[PDB]
């Protein structure tokens, strides 16, 4: 009879996409009103599970991911999209039955002169897979030439910095995102 | 594997991402300088700009390493060539420093040139504003003669040798970059290649401009005869009824715009012009309401509304006594979703029209934002200002002013004030077309080397007489350089943009009014509440510069080539009225005349 719904949704240290944070929470069963009192928060897609269907009978385990992203790319934190944050930074499965929650952090994550701490990967010699994480900081070989493990032609640092400044337009402003995966495989409603 | 095209796409991706950040840095620095003139912001602007310049030079080298010969995606190839432009760096470093020294030197001679009246060697007057108001508000032929000759003597004589060497070095620069002269470099803006059905040689610009000017000549002849008549009244013994109009009498120091002469050439003086300024001040109208009405216009045609960044980050009034800021109305696209307008708005009709014009700039910027960074611009050098002018013209129509409430519900037009309106409009619009053509042609032939130097200050006036219809009030030897006395000639700005923009804006407006189902004379059409003209204009605005200028021209006006016919179709009523009022006047002029 205990739940955390303040630790991940109320934290001033959100993680970037290349290191999408994931915290797990079991034996919980918290209600919906705890997560239905935070202003408009853009629009929260809840695939499979219907939003207002929490109650008690539900899933077992849960893996909650959190990161940041410009609002142009929130549509990419969704099944099927092929945008830069998806096929190169963070891919959601096609059978995804979790949920997505997004809001603006221009009030806090963006800083004057640039909060370049928040970043994202743009070059990767391969596509990503569901719930996969890559933290490699290794020069990207792009054209046929044995990259000397160093920066140069066809050899770029795989991570670009967002670097937010509050005056940016809504599209380039810092949205904060949290996805709520779900699984009820051979277990007694771990959460529920 | 890894074909060159894929590698170039990767490079351009890295560029389009880091550039955007640096361009935002420099744009925001420039904005904080122009909204608050403090030395600190000045320094930050210079720093950000020089860093952006170094970034672009380095990336230009790295992009020139890519080969345009083996790239089969034009949307990529255009960005590549645009960044590949090596520029004046091809000149010898010594020659590059000399050229840049000459550019800044002539620009500072212009911006620091003054004429000291012999009345008092202590007292002097600069171009801005002393000489300008002397030449734009006085009627005394002697004083205006003095000012014309004085600014062309103290300043132009200096700018002569520098501009000579300038021709030399710019020719070398363009010959290196594989252009037949610096004029070919300037004409290469309308160059379209590799797209069948839309390509445009760099000399087809010359042919189309000359042929279109041939079609413009008659309206300018009748306007010249009428203006010559009214001025012949003004000055009782100073212009030949068959002679070229004198120079220091045209309205400005160079004669590029005849708009001032309106006060002496109004067809019906008793008929006042339409100015709602008092009506605005008397309806609680604030600059907020001005820009809201602009938003409302662009919304009524279908285009989006200004982002909250504009309604929150833009200076739409004079700040105050404490702050000091630039007030020349400017449209700013800092990128990354940030669009602003800098304007020290006053409750006048001029600022109402200018607000619509600059917000049209802003809407054009918002449309071409989805494109890659290098491809975020106007289709050519005259597309932007043309868009702004079509906004101003749709606004000024008495129909629109009625709709917004700044006009009475039953204000009935009179043909005399439509003649006055069309005549003022033609004094500005039509009057500057021969000037622009003549001056740009002089520069073009000089860069080709057809005009020998010892025959410079000669040929100019010949063209001035044979094309513009203006006589020099004083004989000038080659120790002068009156060309260089213009701001654009000594500050190295291609000129033909204004001629083009004019023809463009009229073609645009006529096509849009067609979509908007307006009937009657073209100067009475308002695109308001018309969604279809908005969609058409947006189909042009979204492309930015990803497709050729001919294609966007077809996307709006429905044709691939420039055509004066919309412009003449706009000014035709005035044309008839001129022909009438000039029945008893000689139409045309004669080279021979000259008050000497």
């Amino acid at each position: 009879n205990l739940c955390p719904f303040d630790e991940v949704f109320n934290a001033t240290t959100f993680a970037s996409v290349y290191a999408w944070n994931r915290k797990r929470i079991s034996n919980c069963v918290a209600d919906y009103s705890v997560l239905y009192n935070f202003a408009p928060f853009f629009t929260f897609k809840c695939y499979g599970v219907s939003p207002t269907k929490l109650n008690d009978l539900c899933f077992t385990n849960v893996y909650a991911d959190s990161f940041v992203i410009r609002g142009n790319e929130v549509s990419q934190i969704a099944p099927g999209q092929t945008g830069n944050i998806a096929d190169y930074n963070y891919k959601l499965p096609d059978d995804f039955t979790g949920c997505v929650i997004a809001w603006n952090s221009n009030k806090l994550d963006s800083t004057v002169g640039g909060n370049y701490n928040y970043r994202y990967r743009l070059f990767r010699k391969s596509k990503l897979k569901p719930f996969e994480r890559d933290i490699s900081t290794e020069i990207y070989q792009a054209g046929n030439k044995p990259c000397n493990g160093v920066a140069g032609v066809n050899c770029y640092f795989p991570l670009q910095s967002y670097g937010f400044r509050p005056t940016y337009g809504v599209g380039h402003q810092p949205y904060r995102v949290v996805v709520l995966s779900f699984e009820l495989l051979h277990a007694p409603a771990t959460v529920c | 594997p890894s074909t060159i095209e894929e590698q170039a796409k990767t490079f351009l991706d890295k560029f389009n991402h880091e550039a955007e950040d640096l361009f935002y840095q420099s744009s925001l620095a420039s904005w904080n300088y122009n909204t608050n003139i403090t030395e600190e912001n000045v320094q930050n602007m210079n720093n950000a700009g020089d860093k952006w310049s170094a970034f672009l030079k380095e990336q230009s080298t790295l992009a020139q390493m890519y080969p345009l010969q083996e790239i089969q995606n034009l949307t990529v190839k255009l960005q590549l060539q645009a960044l590949q432009q090596n520029g004046s760096s091809v000149l010898s470093e010594d020659k590059s420093k000399r050229l840049n020294t000459i550019l800044n030197t002539m620009s500072t001679i212009y911006s620091t040139g003054k004429v000291c009246n012999p009345d008092n060697p202590q007292e002097c007057l600069l171009l801005e504003p002393g000489l300008n108001e002397i030449m734009a508000n006085s009627l005394d032929y002697n004083e205006r003669l003095w000012a014309w000759e004085s600014w062309r003597s103290e300043v132009g004589k200096q700018l002569r040798p520098l501009y000579e060497e300038y021709v030399v070095l710019k020719n070398e620069m363009a010959r290196a970059n594989h252009y037949e002269d610096y004029g070919d470099y300037w004409r290469g803006d309308y160059e379209v290649n590799g797209v069948d059905g839309y390509d445009y040689s760099r000399g087809q610009l010359i042919e189309d401009v000359e042929h279109t000017f041939e079609e413009i000549k008659p309206l300018y002849e009748h306007l010249h005869a009428y203006v010559r008549a009214k001025l012949m009244n003004a000055y009782p013994s100073y212009i030949s009824p068959i002679g070229c109009l004198p120079a220091h009498l045209l309205g400005d120091m160079w004669g590029r715009f005849w708009t001032n002469l309106y006060s002496l050439t109004v067809p019906f003086g008793q008929k006042p012009n339409i100015d709602v300024t008092d009506a605005m001040v008397d309806q609680a109208w604030d600059a907020q309401r001005i820009f809201k009405e602009a938003e409302k216009f662009f919304v009524s045609v279908g285009l989006p509304n200004m982002t909250q960044g504009f309604w929150e980050n833009s200076m739409l009034t004079d700040p105050g006594n404490v702050q000091k800021a630039v007030c020349h109305p400017t449209a700013w696209d800092l990128g990354k979703g940030d669009f602003r307008i800098l304007m020290c708005t006053k409750v006048t009709m001029d600022d109402f029209l200018t607000a619509h014009h600059e917000m049209g700039h802003i809407q054009y910027d918002m449309a071409y934002a989805a494109q890659p960074f290098l491809l975020r611009n106007g289709a050519n050098e005259g597309f932007h200002e043309a868009v702004g002018e079509i906004m101003s013209l749709s606004a000024a129509t008495p129909k629109h002013l009625k709709s917004i409430g700044l006009l009475s519900p039953d204000f009935q037009e009179d043909n005399e004030t439509e003649i006055n309106f069309l005549l003022k409009q033609a004094l500005t619009i039509v009057g500057t077309l021969p000037f622009t053509y003549m001056l740009e042609k002089w520069r073009w032939m000089v860069f080709k080397g057809e005009i020998p130097k010892d025959q410079w200050m000669k040929k100019w006036w010949e063209m001035k007489r044979e094309i513009v219809g203006v006589v020099e009030p004083v004989p000038h030897d080659e120790t002068y350089c009156d060309p260089a006395s213009l701001f654009h000639v000594s500050n190295d700005y291609s000129f033909i943009r204004y001629y083009t923009r004019t023809l463009y804006q009229f073609q645009f407006q006529e096509a849009l009014c067609q979509a908007a189902k307006h009937e009657g004379p073209l100067h009475k059409c308002d695109i308001s509440n018309s969604t279809e003209a908005g969609q058409k204009l947006f189909n042009m605005l979204r492309l930015g510069k990803s497709e050729p200028w001919t294609l966007a021209l077809e996307n709006v006006v429905g044709a691939k080539n420039m055509n004066v016919r919309p412009l003449l179709n706009y000014f035709e009523p005035l044309f008839t009225w001129l022909k009438d009022q000039n029945k008893n006047s000689f139409v045309g002029w004669s080279t021979d005349w000259s008050p000497y």
